[PDB]
């Protein structure tokens, strides 16, 4: 392209498409928690999740 | 150097008038000699030789590229070199100076390393810008001076002089820039 003296012109749509969908998962994040499986002296065992 | 006569010499065996080996005489080559100052003189009034810019300086005035001095009493000096913010180069290919003093013109012109000089061109002085062709420039004078004559320059020739003319009306010798894609 140099030798026709023209400028190597690029149109970064790639950037785009990962852009805006990385930023989908950076906004819904989320904190860890642990679900007692029956209530019968597990929710007391919930301490886990603090 | 190819003199003046050598032209007239050639430029009447060309359009065969005159036998080949055979010199012009007296009054065939002095009535040649005031066409081709014509056509030498009709170049640089208003003709291929390009456009000139008019001044008048009455001092020590050093020539510019295309500028037709008009000075009446004054040192007017043809540049050799240019120096261009030391980009020290020689003049353009084919670019005229004229000097004017009161009845006096000298035309100039600067053709492959050399200035030409192109007024009062007699008889045994070198003609001007012929050293780019000889038998071109023989072609151009005897194609309407072969007129006064019976005879006609033939059609392989007549177009030869006419690209001559055509050499020295677009100086396009000179290499120049290529397409930019701005």
């Amino acid at each position: 392209l140099e030798a026709r003296k023209q400028p190597a012109t690029y149109f970064n749509e790639v950037k785009l498409s990962i852009r805006g969908l990385v930023g989908v998962f950076e906004q819904g994040d989320s904190d860890p928690r642990a679900w007692p499986r029956n209530p019968q002296d597990e929710d007391s065992a919930d301490i886990a999740t603090k | 150097m190819i003199t003046c006569r050598d032209i007239i010499t050639l430029g009447l065996q060309q359009a065969r008038v005159v036998p080949l080996g055979r010199e012009p005489k007296a009054k065939e080559a002095d009535a040649g000699l005031t066409v081709l100052q014509s056509i030498y003189d009709s170049m640089f009034a208003d003709g291929p030789l390009g456009p000139f810019t008019e001044v008048y300086a009455t001092s020590a005035y050093t020539a510019q590229e295309n500028e037709r001095i008009v000075t009446n009493g004054a040192a007017i000096t043809i540049p050799q070199t240019i120096t261009e913010g030391n980009e020290t180069r020689k003049p353009y290919d084919l670019t005229a100076i004229i000097v004017i003093n009161g009845a006096a013109q000298e035309n100039h012109v600067f053709s492959l390393g050399r200035w030409q000089t192109a007024h009062d061109l007699t008889l045994n002085s070198e003609a001007p810008l012929a050293e780019r062709d000889k038998a071109g420039l023989a072609a151009l004078f005897a194609m309407e001076f072969a007129e006064m004559f019976g005879a006609e320059l033939p059609p392989r020739t007549t177009a030869r002089g006419f690209r001559f003319k055509g050499a020295i009306s677009q100086k396009l010798a000179t290499k120049r820039d290529d397409p930019v894609y701005y």
